[PDB]
């Protein structure tokens, strides 16, 4: 019984030394005996590895006192319709030194904004995890052709996350005290959130009584949407996966049952606009 | 493609701590709300006749300890997140860590809560000979 969360995507045929492996599963078979591991004299640690670790498969089903639930009910989402932001991500695939995981490339929102990131992954090394640019390519096929020029238009993640916070703040400061990301098949959107969301207990802003919606790694401070200039992380966002409301078939077919004004332009922002639009038609129209 | 490193019993706690602003506080809180400690650590078979020092090149458990692979006992290594150490480097990965047997059900929590004495090399309150 294993999970894909934190799968090692490197092409190294062998596992790690007992002192470097993050887990018993990741120790190489040569060290395993009698239900545990042994140190073998003369078998050295590896001092030059770079192993890409997959961020696919997060499970946000904890129940910890004072930490809010990220995923919310349809009833709670409806009360917070003004906080709804559709979100979709188009990925690229790890290649060359690694294979088997998806990296965020184009992040799209119902505001119409698309942001393009440099393909970046979490690479384990002998000393730490290096959050760094990794080799990547768009998936093969004519439906992924538009992503080809985006491979050389990416911004580093430290810049992308500041832009996400600024866009959400500008959109929501006069509409809500929170954000509700409206998703369709959320797994990859949740993997992408690892790059720009932090969580913790409910906090109040540094300059007022409003709840904190942003965090700054520069000063370890919290801010609401009005006081977040320069902040790099979204803090305690909420979210809902519309696909879980019983729909059959793809996003476009369900969106088109209610709406004809949003033609599919095959881009992350369009999927994000269609997801929010479908959720609005389902909950508020007729 | 690829090789799994984790088991389903750890998905919730690792996901929670991977997103937290304060990962150590999140792990402490997860346990206080009834969560299970992180499992799938690298536990060693040894002769239990070692020096008992906290962090070592090879397993050094005495009869009051167990030896573990150091990266597997580090919350930051397990979640693949930044270390709070000066240049972001780990002091446990690449070493073995000796943990008192009374605490061996939660090695990750043990290393987050405790400190090594720089004079004698043993855990403060669990071997330190300086008091
Ligand atoms: C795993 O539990 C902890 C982590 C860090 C600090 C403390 C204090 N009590 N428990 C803690
Ligand atoms: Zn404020
Ligand atoms: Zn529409
Ligand atoms: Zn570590
Ligand atoms: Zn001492």
């Amino acid at each position: 019984n294993v999970t894909g969360l934190f799968k090692d995507c490197s092409k190294v045929i062998t596992g790690l030394h007992p002192t470097q492996a993050p887990t018993h599963l990741s120790v190489d078979t040569k060290f395993k005996t009698e239900g545990l591991c042994v140190d073998i004299p003369g078998i050295p640690k590896d001092m030059t590895y770079r192993r890409l670790i997959s961020m696919m498969g997060f499970k946000m089903n904890y129940q910890v006192n004072g930490y809010p639930n990220m995923f919310i009910t349809r009833e709670e989402a409806i009360r917070h319709v003004r906080a709804w932001i559709g979100f979709d991500v188009e990925g690229c695939h790890a290649t060359r030194e690694a294979v088997g995981t998806n990296l965020p490339l184009q992040l799209g929102f119902s505001t119409g904004v698309n942001l393009v990131a440099v393909p970046t992954g979490y690479v384990d090394t002998p000393n730490n995890t290096d959050f760094s640019r990794v080799s990547a390519k768009p998936p093969p096929g004519d439906q992924f052709k538009h992503l080809i020029p985006l491979m050389y238009k990416g911004l580093p993640w430290n810049v992308v996350r500041i832009k996400i916070v600024q866009m959400l703040s500008d959109t929501l400061k006069n509409l809500s005290d929170r954000v509700v990301f409206v998703l369709w098949a959320h797994g990859f959107e949740l993997t992408s959130m690892k790059y720009f969301v932090k969580i913790g207990p409910e906090r109040t802003c540094c300059l007022c009584d409003r709840r904190a919606t942003c965090f700054s790694t520069a000063s370890d401070t919290y801010a609401c949407w009005h006081h977040s200039i320069g902040f790099d992380y979204v803090y305690n966002p909420f979210m809902i996966d519309v696909q879980q409301w019983g729909f059959t078939g793809n996003l476009q077919s369900n969106h088109d049952l209610y709406c004809q004004v949003h033609g599919n332009a095959h881009v992350a922002s369009c999927d994000a606009i269609m997801t929010r639009c479908l959720a609005v038609h389902e909950c508020f129209v007729k | 493609a690829g090789n799994a490193t984790e088991v389903p019993a750890n998905s919730t706690v690792l996901s929670f701590c991977a997103f937290a602003v304060d990962a150590a506080k999140a792990y402490k809180d997860y346990l206080a709300s009834g969560g299970q400690p992180i499992t799938n650590c690298v536990k060693m078979l040894c002769t239990h006749t070692g020096t008992g020092q906290a962090i070592t090149v090879t397993p050094e458990a005495n009869m009051d300890q167990e030896s573990f692979g150091g990266a597997s006992c580090c919350l930051y290594c397990r979640c693949h997140i930044d270390h709070p150490n000066p240049k972001g480097f780990c002091d446990l990965k690449g070493k073995y860590v000796q943990i008192p047997t009374t605490c061996a059900n939660d090695p990750v929590g043990f290393t987050l809560k405790n400190t090594v004495c720089t004079v004698c090399g043993m855990w403060k309150g669990y071997g330190c000979s300086c008091d």
